[PDB]
Order: structure tokens, then sequence, then C-alpha cells
RNA sequence: AGCUCUCUUUGCCUUUUGGCUUAGAUCAAGUGUAGUA
RNA sequence: AAAAAAAAAAAA
């Protein structure tokens, strides 16, 4: 949640925004929606890449 | 399973959970020729909460046409009644609200003079007999009777080839119409009718079905002799080469005449793509069959919504005014 | 939407525009070190200089003519209450006076657009303000008035429109130019930029008090100032509630 | 280039006799009807140019050409009266409405201002506003449903708003006494209740039956107005409030194996168990003696169908509701 | 969607624009194809 | 040996990318359905 | 010991 909050803290300011600023939005809503997929996506993340 | 809401007024098909008689029934449909193996879903204990029974039919459906008939059977105390399961109280207020919308009621819950015996015994939606009724006194009845042999079909016209796509919008645009979608299924009935000399290969270039609609032209028979009881003659005027009278105030008159029944289906279109109804609280969209899925327009009538999985999708969208519906729904619509 | 640049700048100048509109008693004031006065065309504003801000505002503000159909809607409604007050007055026949559609915004000199024949000598009184009590009859008499109406877009620095119908009647008699038939009568002024209203000039008995009654009537209820006020009320998006 | 599109229209859409045919779907004539997002719209003006002409459209210009005036100019009509022909008793008068002061932009926002609502008589399509008032406690219990006439209808006709339909119910009462069945039990008529409607919840999900699914996580908390910055230098809205700082705080005040992943039933189906069972219904004696008594259009009837429901009731023992008397 | 698996189609149609537009110009290469950035092609090539 | 025909080879450039700057600067997108006949 | 045009609104 902290995470993810000061992740929006940059563009959750509605208005003008690129692809990679609405793609970042919908990948912090998706991670929102659904939290445990998204930490094994990063603790996987962390282990592998 | 469809579930007409009593207080919006739309229908509702959702995927409800199944019932125990229903499952029931579908894992003895399996042990017909040999003994076979059922493979439910779900938990053992998910076959425990589940309803014995499925809904009412008549408890999640429009009763506006059932009140109509008994209605026509005479029986006008439909309180009193000897159901066998009665319907919930609010929902045929709903269905009563429509029913004096649509003419055929007075104030006092009664069938009237035979204004309400013509929706009574047409086997059409109440709307839209509503509007063939309200035809003649307006000049053409022959156009709105082929569209009414067209509105009451299920199975599509057009049969659906997923291996065309440029090809399928280019033989809709073979009829197509821009006042709307009621005026491409004319379109294509007077082809089929006049022209085609009832043929069914040219159905088959056409990528159009046949049994389906040479039924609806046996509709449009049965509806003209409905009509022909009802004491009002019939105006055959396609068989007849009289095109003196100007086209575009005929298709003004057609869609007029169609907003003189379908005022209670009336949206308007948004900047975003969607409509809205005039409440201005429910998002609705255009079904991707009509004519006007791609095309602008301001304000529209449909022949039905329905709602799928999320989005809420309404059919035959045809081009209306403002000012018709502040014309002919005096007593339903007021502006501020 | 995909908008070109000329548009986008407009669109982000609305803004500013709405708020030199507002501003404006105070941006087109009358006291300024420079600025060469100009009357704008078809209407009695005067700027100072060139805002070409306060300029565009100002015209969408007065489109089609208002500052004349605002004189013309004036003199009208002061005709029908004239019309329905002509027995308690003595008044014989009122007609308005038309042949120059260009007495709104003529200040240098002015015309008489109303008239009134009387059947009988009035004893006029000295000419006073609208809401003076300390009204001085004199032996002079009378058989014909004049009505006068002028409009006026004021500023901060000169709204004052007491003065203002006092130094016009002063001057817009004595003064050659103006052609007013009747040497009684009595000049009306409106200032539209802050709904003001005053006037100068004799009174017959039972004048004075039918002219406030008229022109409160006139100022709360004339069309064509509702226009101009809901041309303004659109302009600032301001609202009530 | 009228002739290319005109028999091109012609030719992919011959038969067209109602309505208006669409324009051919060609690179070279564009599609006028078609919808474009928004973010593919341009703007344009009456004419076709792409240009602003208010001062508060964002227009560079204003009125006639940067001038109050008018191309046809403006005349003062006349206007006299007298003792004889006085203004307020003529036949033509004209009225001093605000419109002939107005312009067509005027008139074209004033009734965009006038919206379009159904009557208070009407429920209309999706109308869901009735939420606010009912939630909220005792003021909701003073505010009730303003009498939308369907309902009016039902109650002329012996209906009352609590109770469902159907035939009277011969029920004897409840009194609140628990469930003293000692009561005399000398059966008024009663109402039928109400059942209630059904509301299925949105499925969209493949989610199957009893599954919870993954809960959600919410975001860690969150003279009127004043002229604006202007839609396009709203970016992402800096400005919220200057006087103090970050969003409003909100406070506490306090401080056989079977398949794989299938499991056996422990009991079976009771419903597919009674199809190959006896049941529960002995079948009919049938003694010896008793013998079967009977040894071994729909249109025209409808065309010579006079029975209006006034009297086609009659005969089904039916009674008719109170009219006007 | 903006982003998903490499087809062969894609490949080859970023290999053409590359060939008509060379490595400076991305986003021209991006505008040939339909479900990828010019960031996902630049890493692609 | 020379002259002509066809072909090959060598030479051939035969029209064989007018400049500059912050690679001048930027640049996702409508929708898309169908318990029951 | 007391300071007030242009870009920029486009070739029968």
């Amino acid at each position: 949640i902290l995470a993810l909050e000061r992740l929006r803290e940059a563009y959750s300011t509605k208005g003008r925004l690129n692809q990679s600023q609405r793609e970042e939005l919908a990948l912090i809503e998706q991670a929102y929606d659904s939290p445990g997929t998204t930490l094994e996506r990063i603790k996987r993340f962390l282990l592998t890449q | 399973l469809r579930a007409y809401n009593p207080k919006t007024g739309i229908e509702s098909l959702t995927a409800t959970p199944v019932s125990k008689a229903s499952a029931a029934q579908r894992a003895g449909r399996a042990g017909r020729t040999k003994p076979g193996k059922c493979f439910r879903l779900y938990t053992e204990e998910a076959y425990q909460s589940l309803p014995d029974a499925t809904v009412p039919e008549i408890q999640r459906s429009n009763l506006a046409p059932i009140i109509l008939q008994l209605k026509a059977l005479g029986i006008d105390n439909v309180l009193r009644f000897d159901y066998f399961t009665p319907p919930p109280a609010e929902q045929m207020t709903r269905a009563l609200e429509l029913l004096y919308s649509l003419g055929a009621l007075d104030d006092y819950a009664k069938l009237t003079r035979p204004l309400g015996l013509r929706m009574a015994e047409l086997a059409v939606e109440p709307m839209m007999a509503k509007t063939l009724l309200s035809a003649q006194s307006f000049g053409c009845l022959s156009e709105i009777l082929t569209i009414a042999a067209m509105t009451s079909l299920d199975g599509t016209l057009w049969i659906q080839h997923e291996g065309d796509k440029k090809k399928t919008e280019s033989v809709k645009r073979k009829f197509a119409a821009e006042e709307g979608d009621h005026l491409t299924l004319l379109n294509v009935y007077q082809a089929f009718v006049t022209k085609g000399r009832k043929e069914a290969h040219w159905c088959h270039e056409n990528m159009l079905n046949y049994k389906a609609m040479i039924r609806a032209v046996s509709i449009r028979a049965q509806l003209k002799r409905f009509l022909e009881r009802f004491g009002i003659d019939v105006e055959e005027s396609l068989s007849s080469p009289s095109v003196s009278q100007q086209p575009a105030n005929k298709a003004e008159k057609i869609q007029r005449c169609l907003t003189i029944g379908y005022f209670a289906h009336a949206a308007k279109m948004q900047p975003d793509g969607t409509f809205r109804n005039v409440s201005g609280t429910t998002v609705l969209h255009a079904h991707p069959s009509s004519i006007m899925f791609n095309r602008k327009a301001d304000w529209v009538i449909f022949h039905e919504v329905l709602e799928t999985k999320d989005k809420t999708f309404i059919r035959d969208i045809t081009r209306i005014k403002k000012e018709w519906l502040l014309e002919y729904a005096p007593d339903f619509y007021k502006t501020t | 939407k995909k908008l070109t640049n000329a548009q986008r700048s407009g669109l982000n100048q609305i803004p500013n525009r709405r708020f030199t509109l507002w501003w404006s008693p105070t941006i087109n004031r009358a006291n300024v070190y420079v600025g060469f006065q100009v009357q704008l065309d078809l209407t009695g504003i005067f700027l100072h200089g060139k805002i070409p801000t306060l300029k565009i505002s100002l015209i969408q503000i007065f489109r089609a003519h208002l500052w004349q159909k605002i004189h013309e809607s004036v003199v009208m409604d002061l005709c029908q209450v004239f019309d329905q007050e002509l027995e308690a007055l003595s008044i014989e026949s009122v007609q308005k006076e038309t042949i120059h559609p260009r007495k709104s915004y003529k200040m240098n000199s002015s015309c008489a657009d109303i008239q009134l024949f009387a059947s009988h000598k009035w004893n006029v009184t000295r000419p006073s303000l609208l809401f003076d009590t300390k009204d001085v009859i004199e032996a002079t008499t009378t058989n014909k008035f004049w009505i006068d109406v002028q409009l006026r877009y004021g500023d901060y620095d000169s709204h004052d429109i007491e003065r203002y119908v006092r130094a016009k009647y002063l001057d817009y008699t004595t003064d050659s130019m103006s052609l007013y038939p009747s040497p009684t009568g009595l000049m009306i002024g409106i200032d539209l930029a802050y709904n003001l209203y005053s006037a100068y000039g004799q009174y017959f008995p039972g004048l004075k008090t039918l002219i406030q009654q008229a022109m409160a009537k006139i100022m709360k209820a004339n069309p064509a100032l509702y226009v101009l006020r809901e041309r303004i009320r659109k302009g600032l998006q301001l609202y009530a509630s | 280039r009228a002739a290319y599109e005109a028999d091109l229209t012609a030719q992919q859409s011959p038969y067209v006799f109602f309505g208006t045919p669409l324009p051919p779907l060609d690179p070279d004539v564009r599609d006028d009807g078609s919808y474009v997002p928004i973010w593919k719209q341009e703007a344009r003006d009456e004419r076709g140019r792409k240009r602003f002409h208010g001062a508060f459209t964002g227009g560079w210009s204003a009125g006639y050409f940067n001038t109050v005036g008018s191309k046809e100019g403006w005349t003062p009509s006349s206007f006299v009266s007298s003792r004889t022909k006085r203004w307020k008793d003529d036949p033509n008068k004209v009225e001093q409405r605000p419109e002939d002061f107005m312009d067509e932009e005027d008139l074209a926002d004033l009734e965009e201002s006038r919206k379009l609502q159904t009557r208070e008589a009407f429920s209309g399509l999706g109308s869901t506003a009735d939420d606010a008032v009912r939630a909220s406690g005792l003021m909701g219990l003073f505010r009730v449903e303003g009498e939308t006439m369907g309902v009016k209808l039902l109650k002329k006709m012996g209906w009352k708003e609590g109770q469902g339909i159907g035939p009277k119910v011969r029920r004897k009462a409840r009194l609140g006494l628990g469930s003293d069945a000692n009561i005399t039990e000398e059966t008024h008529l009663f109402a039928p209740d109400n059942v209630p409607m059904i509301s299925f919840v949105r499925k969209t999900d493949h989610k199957g039956l009893g599954y919870a699914g993954e809960t959600g996580l919410t975001p860690l908390s969150k003279p009127r107005g004043s002229i604006g910055v202007g839609i396009l230098n709203d970016t992402g809205s800096d400005d919220e409030d200057p006087y103090e700082l970050g969003p409003k705080i909100s406070y506490n005040r306090v401080i056989r194996l079977p398949l794989d992943g299938f499991v056996f039933g422990k009991e079976p189906d009771p419903l597919i168990s009674e199809i190959i069972a006896e049941g529960k219904y002995p079948p009919p004696r049938i003694p010896p003696g008793w013998v079967s008594s009977k040894k071994p259009s729909t249109a025209e009837a409808a065309k010579s169908s006079t029975l209006d429901p006034r009297a086609r009731a009659a005969i089904l023992g039916e009674k008719q509701l109170p009219g006007k008397s | 969607v903006k982003g998903g698996v490499w087809t062969n189609i894609e490949d080859e149609i970023l290999k053409a624009a590359v060939s008509k537009y060379g490595l400076n110009q991305w986003a021209r290469v991006s505008s040939l194809l339909a479900r990828k950035t010019p960031k996902q092609c630049k890493a692609r090539w």
C-alpha cells in the first residue's frame, strides 16, 4: 500500500498522461485489485530477474 | 436468466447459480443409454445452499403483456386473481404504468373503448402495437406493418458469417438507411418480396436466413388479417407505382409514428460514444448488430434493452427528435 | 479534441477574458495617466488605450445592437407607462420621436425621444433631481414636455449618475447643437455598468412619483437589461443558488 | 465530382427506397456520419473551417467582425398613441418579449439549458434516486413516494401498499403474544403478503460457486468556487488549496478411483434417487367393476367472436371492477 | 493490448520498417505496428 | 587479317538522397454482442 | 525624503 501510494503521488494528478504513465496507473490499479498475485510477481522478480 | 427490474425497467441476462432441480435434471440427462458419470464443478457443500427450485418466471418478467391478456379475457381484477405464485406487489405497478402510457388503459384501471381492445388481441409487443394503431390516423400503415413483421422475430435475419468482416458490412450497407435501423429491415423485406420473387439463393448470397423471414412474411399476412378484423381498410400502395409522394416526408412520417409509439424507450447519445436515458442515470451502449453502431446520432429510440455481463445494450437504433418527444408525450415528458 | 494552435491559444485565453470582464470597471478606469480615449463603435463605452481582451469581452457582451436595443426598450417601456397614465397627469397624446438611429451612443449632443402634450398650462418647478424633496414651484407655465433618455457605461472613478444627469442637463440645454423642442423637460440617465438610475429636470405635479415607480419597474423588469444581465452572467459563469 | 459520389452510392447501395443511403466506403470520400472518438475529433464551425468566434468560446474575434453591429443594420420601430387611438386597448398588442433583443446563440444556449425529464406521475428507465431519501432514518419516514399514478390506479381498485397480490388469505391473526394457538381463530380475510424481488449479483468473472476470491486493498485514505485556470492548463490539478497542506486528514475520536481433483459424494442426490425408486404414492386400487363410459375452425370462430370482455367475463363468474359511479 | 508476445509478422514488419527508416526513428516503426510501443520495438531489435 | 551479327567482359555514372536547430519538437485509445424458439 | 505595431489570430 505504501509503495503504490508513493507511486501514485507522481501520476494520480488527473490529466495529460503519456502511454507509460497510463500503463503505470493501470498496473497500480491492478495491484490494488489483486494484491497477492502482485506480491508473488514481485518476489519472483527479486529472486530471478 | 432474464430478470426485468421493476424500478429501473430494463432486463438483466445474468449468470444465476443453478437450482437444485435444474442440476438434478442435468445430472439425470447423462445416464440414458449407458451408466454415465456426473461432474458438477462445485463442492458438495455448495450443493447445500443452492435454491431448491428456480425463481418463478412470473416474478422476473414484464407483466404488461400478461395484464393485457388478462384484461383481454375480461378478468380486470388482476389483484384478486388465482395465481399459482403471485407476482411481487410493485412489478405489476410498473406494468400498469407501461400500459397506461401506451394508451390502452384509462384513469380507472379499465380496458378502454376498443383502443385497449385493439392492443389486447394483437400478438405483438404492446409498444409497437400501440404504434400500429396510431399509424392509420397519421397515414402510413403498411410500412410499419412490415417493420412489425420484422420486430416480432427472435433469430436474426443475417446469417452470422465470421469469415467475412468487410463483406458483412457491405451487404449490410446494400440496404442501409441513415434514418434508423427499422428502415433497413423494411428495405430487405421489400427486396425479398417485390423484386426478389421469393427466392432463397438470392438470400444465400445476401448473407440472410430464409425460414424465420418467410415466417415473418406469414406474420405480416396474419397481422394484416388482424387489422382487417379491426375495421380499418388496408392501404397497400407498395404494389402501386405511385411514388409521387416524396420519400423524405414518408421516412420522417414512419419514424414520427415510431416515436409516437416508442416514446418510453428514448435515449440521447453522449460525446464519449455511449447513450443515456432521459433521466441521465444509466449508461447505455449500441448493440453490435444495429446499423448505428459507428454512426453518430443525437436522440434515438430502441426496440428493446438488455443487460449483458457488464454492458447494457439497446437494439434497433432509430433516429428521432426531442420536440417529437415533447409533442407526442405531453403527459410523460415535460421540459424544465 | 485535436485542436489547432490558434484555437488552443484562444481556449487558454478564455479565463483571462473572464477575469478582465469581472474587473472591467477598475481596468477600464477613467483616470488614466495617458491613453487615447476612443468610443467603441455603436455603443457608449469609452476605452482608454488598447486592451484587446477587454475589448473582445465587451464586444461579446454587447452583440447585435444591444446598446441601441436597450435604449429602444427603455423608451418604449416608458411609453407604455405614459400610455397607461394619460388620465392622472392630463396627458393629451404621447409619442416617441424617431429620425436618428444613432441617438443612443451620441455623447456629444442629444435629442428628445419622448414628447408629452399638455391640455392646460403646467406650473413646473425648478430643475431638480429625481429624489429631491425641497421642490420650489415657480410662476413660469408650460404647455409641452420632453423626456430624454441617456445610457451610460460607467467605471470605478466615474459612476455618479446624479452628477452625470445634472451636468448633462446643464450642458445639453444651453448648447445649440441639441434640438430639444420644448423649453421644459426631464432627462433620465441609466448607468449600465452599475445599474444606476437618476434624472434631472422640471416636474409638473404627479410626474416625479410616477417616474420613480416606472423607473423601479423598468430596472427590475426590462427584457433588454435581462438579455444584458444574462450575457454578463454567462460571460462570468457566476451563478446563483 | 458530385456525379462520381452519386453513382458510387448508387452502385454500392442500390436498394435504398427508405431513408438515406450511406456514403460509400472509400478512401476518397470521408465518412461524416461515423463516430471518431473525441481524441480524434476536430473543432469546426457551422461553415466547416477550424476556428472559434466567441470571446468566451475561444475566438480571437467576436460579434460581427470585431464589431457589435450587423449587416442588416438596426431600425427603431416607431410608437404613436393618443386619446383616440390608445395603445393599451389596441387588438394587435405586439408585446415586449425578451427574445426580440436576443440572438441565435442566445436562443441556442437557452434551449441548451432547457433539458428533458419525465413527469412526476410516470417513472423512467434507470431512475435510481430514492435511495438517498430512504436511507436517511427519520428524514425518510416523512418523505413517502409521491404517488406514481399506477400505484394510484391499483389503489382505487382495492390495493394498499405494504402487501402483495392474489386471492385474500383467511388467516386469523398474530397479536404479538408469542405463538399462542388458544385464540378463537375466527379468521378474518386478510391480504396476501409481498414476496420480495430478486437482484442477481453481476457475474463477469469465471470464478466458480462458493469461491470467495482475492480481496482488494484500499488506497491509503484521501462565494463558492473560483475563476478557472483553463481547461488545458488544469494539467494535473496542481492547485487544491494554498492555506493548508495536503488532503483532508480524517480523524478518529478514540486513539473405483475417481478422476483427478474430484471427490466422491458421501451421499447420493435424493432427487435422482426417487427417479428409480417407487416414490411415496401408492397406485389407485381399481376394483373390478369400473367401466370406461366413453366408448371408442379457430380462426372462423374468432372472426365471429363478438364476445367483448364486458360479456366474456359474465359467463366466467368474475366480478367486474367498479367504474365511474 | 500494448505489449504481449512477439509474432513473426510483427518481427518482419519491424525489420521492414527498420529497413525503410533506420534505428534512430522508433516512433514510426511502432506506428507501423499496433500492439507495441517504440521502446518495445527497440528492445525487440 | 579485316568487315558485320549475337553474346560475354572491361571501362562506365550516364537522373544515379539542396541546408541549418532542442535526434527542430511532439504523438495509447471509442464501442464490439447474442438464457430461452 | 517617494520607481505608465508585428509575430498573433492564412492562392477565377
